[PDB]
């Protein structure tokens, strides 16, 4: 029942040179105050722009330099300069060199060796040094090392254990055990287990059941039962849908216009629902939702790792899917 | 005042922001840089190197006053704590700072702790973060599950919005009955209540999803004890009913064909395959995931059919 109403004027076609404009001048007050997630904010543009053809409007060498700059002592990167190291920061750096074929800008031996040292007897991870554990981060642990060559360094079958302790009534995967199935945790803990080859222990049906589910007759997914439609659930929906080879289950054409609908035409930029302010983060989202979905101005995207595949192509990491 | 007070707080975060990386470099582990962050946590909560502070600040004065001071600063954290959660109840940082204190403290109170989740969970059922903190407290509580699977029951009974209650329940009952897949008469006694709840609000979707796992954790159907036949053939003409009155409802369609599944597949082939087409004119975007249910159904008859001597 809770959704929302697609208004007959919103748009309907895709404005790649608009958001193509609004990232490459972003950042040029939620900017300062979001620093505090400033190297995944760069991570989202650079992505976007990239899946757009659109990265060398970017600036590369500034880039790697601030990279460079929030690594720590420990290995760890943080998320701007003086800020502390966390595993979600040290996922988005490596992104980003990845991106850029740039990985040795930073220590990588020191990475893995921060990774490692967040492993905890059950498997699990902590976020950093003060303790939290979340899926989110034992699929940022696995894809951090998948994309430097180093999934060896953790144990892995511990990890996966964890993961899937996790795994709840209704097919999905939550925070810790114990936790309700969520969208966000559904897509870290498909995508770790296509980068850890354990996908055969999902019940694909079932899984992708509660997936499809999500859709809502205005065409948008949200990410748990009787909860609003998101734009960005075009990621963390549709994502885990491909891992587990069910992405047709949800209907391509009505979700194509609920998010082209979350456009906004004048300043470019994509909004959480129609109407609402856009941001990078829910541009990302958009746009590489709408390449999963198929559309030939945008470059295919990684569904583990959302990124533009050829780039993992590069690095020779692809993670067999269902 | 609206674009122009909103320069105001720019500039004192920036500049409290500031200062509190200056003196923490400094090494000034001290009460201003618990005054300098509740300033600004208290609005952006998710700002997780300012939390790290406010433990690096209590961690150093814990080791430099008495423990009546100690006490002090523990009793006005958890003050500090409820406010930001009243703000922002859906913070990881938040709710991990009040975890990591509590997992610290000498004699925490429990007790409190599951009041506070009892209160926020009043506001929204749903929240996630409380449901987990719930559980880290009862854990270290030793709370035994058969009580939380009271406190369970009163949610689902006293409104809606209980997706995180049944899900709760799903994984509670386990624990009554843990083996190394319920016993029957617990199982049973859930179809019973999920039927209650299903039939009083038809556009429960949380019900309908405990249901359908409710109606794989047991027998098989060749093993279908008298009892269990007959509640599984009684919820199958319950939901014909609703059928008629709610000609719309998608999930009592889905719920008539699993029934049939659970009851006899190659018996009730006819109707499963009526079922189909209905339902999907009813739910069309689910129908391409209904054309492969119905796939694996027909292919399940075939080996069926074929196990006959
Ligand atoms: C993209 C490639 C890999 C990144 C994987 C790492 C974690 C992914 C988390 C999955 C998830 O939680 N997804 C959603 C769920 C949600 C959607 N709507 C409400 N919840 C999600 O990402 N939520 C956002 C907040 C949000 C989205 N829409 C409205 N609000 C969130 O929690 N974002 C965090 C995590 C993040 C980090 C890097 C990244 O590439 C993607 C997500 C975030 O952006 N940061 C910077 C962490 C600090 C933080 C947390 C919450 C709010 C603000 N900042
Ligand atoms: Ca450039
Ligand atoms: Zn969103």
């Amino acid at each position: 029942q809770k959704d929302v109403t697609i208004k007959s004027d919103a748009p309907d076609t895709l404005l790649l040179e608009k958001h193509a404009d609004y990232i490459a001048s972003y950042g040029s007050y939620e900017y300062c105050m979001s620093e505090y997630l400033r190297m995944s904010g760069v991570y989202w543009g650079l992505t976007v722009m990239d899946l757009m053809g659109q990265l060398h409007r970017m600036n590369k060498e500034e880039i790697l330099v601030f990279i460079k700059s929030c690594q720590h002592e420990c290995g760890g990167v943080s998320a701007s300069i003086g800020h502390d190291p966390h595993l979600l920061y040290t996922l988005s750096a490596v992104q980003i060199l990845t991106l850029y074929d740039s990985i040795h800008v930073i220590n990588v031996d020191k990475v893995v060796a921060y990774v490692q040292s967040l492993q905890k007897e059950d498997g699990s991870f902590a976020g950093d040094i003060w303790g939290e554990i979340d899926t989110r981060f034992s699929f940022c642990a696995v894809a951090t090392l998948a994309l430097l060559g180093k999934l060896d360094a953790i144990n892995v079958e511990k990890a996966i254990e964890f993961v899937l302790s996790c795994m709840n009534f209704d097919g999905g995967f939550g925070c810790r055990p114990g936790s309700e199935s969520h969208a966000g945790q559904i897509y870290c803990c498909t995508g770790f287990l296509a980068i850890t080859s354990q996908l055969h222990q999902v019940n694909s049906d079932l899984l992708g059941w509660w997936l499809c589910e999500r859709q809502l007759p205005s065409g948008g997914l949200n990410g748990r039962p009787e909860k609003l439609p998101d734009v960005c659930y075009s990621w963390w929906v549709l994502a885990s849908l491909k891992i587990i080879g069910r992405l047709h289950w949800i209907d391509r054409e009505k979700l194509r216009s609920f998010i082209l609908a979350c456009q906004d035409e004048e300043t470019g930029g994509f909004a959480d629902r129609p109407g609402d302010m856009v941001d990078p983060f829910h541009t990302l989202f958009g746009i590489a939702g709408l390449s999963l979905l198929g559309e030939e101005q945008i470059k295919p995207v990684s569904p583990v790792f959302c990124m533009p595949e050829e780039v993992l192509q590069r690095v020779n990491v692809q993670p067999e899917l269902v | 005042a609206k674009r122009l007070e909103r320069e105001q707080k720019l500039k004192l975060y920036q500049s409290a922001t500031q200062a509190v990386f200056q003196k923490r470099q400094a090494g000034e582990l001290d009460e201003s840089v618990l005054e300098l962050t509740s300033q600004i946590l208290g609005a952006n909560p998710d700002f997780a190197t300012l939390w790290n502070c406010r433990r690096e600040v209590l961690q150093h004065l814990e080791t430099e006053k008495s423990p009546e001071e100690s006490a002090a600063l523990v009793k006005a954290e958890l003050g500090f704590l409820e406010s930001c959660l009243r703000v922002n109840p859906k913070s990881y940082g938040t709710w991990h700072h009040r975890c990591w204190l509590l997992s610290r403290l000498p004699e925490p109170n429990w007790a409190r702790e599951l009041e506070l989740c009892a209160r926020f969970l009043e506001a929204d059922e749903r929240n996630f973060h409380c449901w987990d903190y719930r559980r880290f407290v009862a854990a270290q509580a030793a709370v035994a599950p058969a009580e939380e699977l009271a406190f369970t029951d009163s949610l689902i009974t006293r409104n809606f919005s209980n997706y995180s209650s049944w899900h709760y329940r799903s994984c509670l009952l386990p624990q009554l009955h843990p083996q190394p897949r319920l016993p029957e008469n617990v199982l049973l006694k859930e179809l019973e209540l999920v039927q209650n709840a299903f039939f009083t609000d038809p556009n429960d979707q949380s019900a309908w999803f405990y249901h359908r796992w409710l109606l794989g954790a047991g027998s098989g159907r060749c093993e279908l004890s008298v009892e269990k036949s007959t509640v599984l053939q009684s919820e199958l003409e319950s939901c014909k009913e609703l059928q008629e009155l709610e000609p719309e409802n998608k999930w009592c369609l889905l719920t008539i064909i699993l029934l049939m599944r659970a009851l006899d597949p190659l018996l009730y082939e006819k109707e499963t395959l009526q079922y189909f087409s209905t339902l999907k004119a009813v739910d069309p975007m689910r129908a391409a995931y209904l054309d492969d249910l119905r796939s694996k159904f027909l292919l399940e008859n075939s080996v069926l059919k074929m196990e006959y001597a």
